[PDB]
């Protein structure tokens, strides 16, 4: 408000907590459409002889050293709290099932996304095996027993299982031809709480 | 650039009352000339970094934080009573301290959150139902309030396999 | 040299004992303020068991019990390896700052950091400048104070493991009255002394 | 801190069982486990007694800390105890919890030793609290471990040091 806003940045992903329809890029536009009405005045006295060098321009210094904090640091925050419930869906799947829309990517952060992927590509690497054996650690925890068979679950969308399977149709009733490498994703985004 | 936390700026902007011990000029946000004394309402975040000796304003401290209440809170350490009037009141002296002249308040609050170590006896659970008292709170004590609501809901869930 | 060593050396050395040797370098980095300690030798360690038992079980691997029971055990030990890599990965990923204040200072051997985490490093501390890139870099700053996890006084827990007298050590407060199953506590500052002598511990 | 991340901790300690089989498809793992041969104890840790019991295979018994009568002194013992009292492998309130869950099939007296387990957490819970109604001037070199247990100080663990740091930092 005079810099207040990002408790209600968030708030598109108010409802979306393990239920989400979808997510979008809010609360950007008119705001950094700011930063460059205001350069003008944070620069616009620099060793200048407008007040010929006198004592009385330190409030300025510190607004523009201040409006600098919060717009960063507001940043940090709708960066930091993306990655990090999308990286726990992530640890919950790797790039199998990626994110519910793949529209709400604030354009600069196929970066930002793709380098934690590749963090987790690093992981598989070094971790698993010294060559990487890239290690099944959050999902897909059957006790080994059959590869192919169908099962029940709860009605999930984004159909995006490109593994293995022709066409699975994975909601409830993604009953057909699915084998061990098609399911390898799902524990826990809202599917199979109950076989 | 600060301790940061999850309340990342209600930390610089805790506005004040105070005076004027000689003249300034082009007050900006509120004349390059002004007089000796003149009472006016202030942000932190410009006076954070003014040089406590040096004198455009004047020894100045709030009523509530005047030393008048907070002496007598000080033996009124036992009931000292919030509400929302004045809702953090737990880490103002981790910037304002010094700037008294008269050495005060940093005792004050000290024994005030020694009373917390004294306190909390008794919130040690979430018995039922939502929200029981909710409105007596600065929101640091509220962070450790919610964190042992969770710990003790989930310890419970542990007693057994429930 | 000295052989008959507890690392991969000329004798048997125990799934539980080797649950053991890196027990404490999980337990210790679980609640503490800022980084320990690396260690590397873990990764050829564990998967050199962990594929000759995989194998071991593959002749066998018909039967109901003994795979189950070999895979349980497996499941338990790579349940405490991704926690351990996971929680370093955290703090790393909130340290980002002045962890590289220390490592060029001198960049150590084995013991404080491990390469890929500063591979990491770089990759994170380049990649937010590049994302910031459309935020402010047509007017990115013209001209210190980020930091993250610098603080050393966060209240620990002691297990002391060592004569029941007060051993005096180097620590800056009265230290006095350590003992064999006993603590009085104390802040981690003073103390990140004896955790590298692995003379106490945490819990 | 949580219900079952010191299981993977405390479920790692030993029991002593008596199997019904002979050896197994595979008759030993290399390692401390001793030889499998119906009729007669074996030692073992205790992620199988869980797979196990419920697999319906053998019985149980629990160690000797488990009874009425040490767990009828023990608690006047803890009455004058102004620090601490005896400690029966120092993570023994979990180990009841896996053990009574399943085991009572068999074991003799499953709800008495709830009872006096429980009266004796109490009181040393209660006791820890008044540990801070003492608890003066930031005395952070001077506290109480001495026989102290695990499984009752994660119950603190995250209210009082994660501020009390940067509350008490003025003395």
């Amino acid at each position: 408000m005079f810099g207040e806003k990002a408790f209600d940045l968030l708030k598109e992903l108010e409802r979306s907590s393990q239920t989400i329809p979808a997510f979008d890029d809010d609360g950007v536009r008119q705001v950094l459409e700011e930063i460059k009405a205001i350069f003008e005045e944070n620069v616009a006295q620099a060793s200048s002889y407008n007040a010929s060098g006198d004592r009385s321009l330190w409030p300025l210094l510190n607004f523009r050293h201040a409006a600098l904090q919060r717009n960063k640091r507001c940043l940090l925050a709708y960066l930091y709290e993306r990655c990090r419930r999308i990286k726990a869906l992530r640890w919950e799947f790797g790039p199998i099932i990626p994110g519910d829309i793949k529209q709400a990517l604030c354009e600069p952060e196929v970066t930002f996304f793709n380098n934690y992927s590749k963090s987790l590509a690093a992981y598989m690497c070094s971790a698993g095996y010294n060559q990487g054996l890239p290690i099944d650690l959050t999902n897909n925890l059957r006790p080994p027993k059959s590869l192919y068979i169908e099962v029940r679950c709860m009605e999930d969308y984004g159909k995006f299982e490109l593994d293995d399977g022709e066409v699975i149709h994975l909601k409830k009733n993604s009953q057909h031809y699915l084998p061990r490498a098609q399911v390898e994703s799902l524990v826990r985004q809202g599917i199979l709480h109950h076989i | 650039p600060n301790y940061y936390s999850i309340e990342d700026i209600f930390v610089t902007q805790e506005k004040v009352e105070c005076r004027v011990n000689t003249k300034l000029q082009r007050m900006g946000f509120l004349s390059d000339d002004l007089e000796p004394g003149r009472t006016v309402n202030l942000p932190l975040w410009y006076i954070k970094e003014l040089k406590v000796n040096n004198a455009y304003f004047t020894v100045a401290v709030p009523d509530i934080y005047r030393n008048v209440h907070k002496a007598v809170c000080e033996a009124e350490t036992t009931h000292i009573e919030l509400g929302r009037l004045h809702p953090y009141f737990y880490e103002f002296g981790r910037y304002l301290t010094p700037y008294d002249r008269n050495h005060v308040i940093g005792r004050i609050i000290f024994e005030t959150l020694r009373q917390r170590v004294r306190h909390l006896l008794d919130i040690s659970k979430s018995d039922g139902q939502a929200a029981k008292a909710e409105h007596r709170l600065d929101n640091i004590e509220a962070k450790l309030h919610e964190a042992g609501v969770r710990t003790n809901s989930q310890y419970i869930e542990w007693l057994q396999m429930t | 040299g000295l052989e008959d060593e507890d690392d991969d050396d000329m004798e048997q050395i125990t799934a539980q004992k080797v649950l053991e040797i890196i027990e404490t370098a999980w337990i210790n980095e679980m609640c503490a303020p800022e980084i320990l300690p690396s260690q590397t030798d873990m990764l050829e360690l564990m998967v050199s068991q962990v594929a000759h038992m995989e194998e071991q079980m593959r002749d066998l691997d018909k039967n109901d019990f003994r795979a189950v029971v070999h895979s349980m055990e497996l499941e338990r030990v790579r349940y405490i390896m991704a926690s351990y890599l996971r929680c370093r990965l955290q703090k790393i990923e909130t340290f980002t700052q002045h962890i590289l204040n220390q490592e060029e200072s001198r960049e150590p051997d084995d013991k404080r950091l491990s390469p890929e985490e500063t591979k990491f490093a770089q990759e994170f501390a380049s990649n937010v400048d590049e994302y910031f890139h459309k935020v402010a870099t047509q007017y990115m700053p013209n001209q210190e104070q980020r930091i993250v996890t610098p603080n050393l006084m966060s209240h620990v827990f002691l297990k002391a493991n060592v004569a029941v007298p007060a051993v005096i050590v180097g620590v800056d407060d009265e230290e006095v009255d350590m003992a064999a199953g006993s603590q009085h506590i104390i802040p981690y500052q003073l103390v990140a002394d004896l955790i590298q002598n692995n003379q106490a511990q945490l819990i | 801190m949580d219900p079952s991340i010191i299981e993977f901790i405390g479920e790692k300690c030993m029991i002593s069982i008596i199997p019904n089989f002979s050896n197994e498809p595979l008759h030993l793992i290399y390692g401390p486990v001793g030889p499998f041969r119906a009729g007669f104890p074996v030692f073992v840790p205790l992620w199988m007694a869980t797979h196990l019991r419920k697999q319906q295979k053998c019985r149980i018994v629990p160690p000797e800390w488990m009874d009425m009568d040490i767990l009828e002194e023990i608690k006047e013992e803890e009455k004058r105890s102004k620090f601490f009292t005896k400690m029966p492998c120092e993570h023994y309130m979990v180990v009841a919890q896996l053990v009574m869950s399943t085991a009572p099939d068999d074991v003799p007296r499953c709800e008495e030793l709830r009872t006096v387990i429980k009266d004796i957490f109490d009181i040393r819970e209660s006791k820890l609290r008044t540990s801070i109604d003492a608890f003066i001037k930031g005395e952070g070199t001077y506290a109480k471990l001495d026989n102290l247990t695990l499984l009752e100080i994660h119950s603190v663990r995250p209210i009082l040091p994660y501020s009390l740091d940067h509350i008490a930092r003025y003395q």
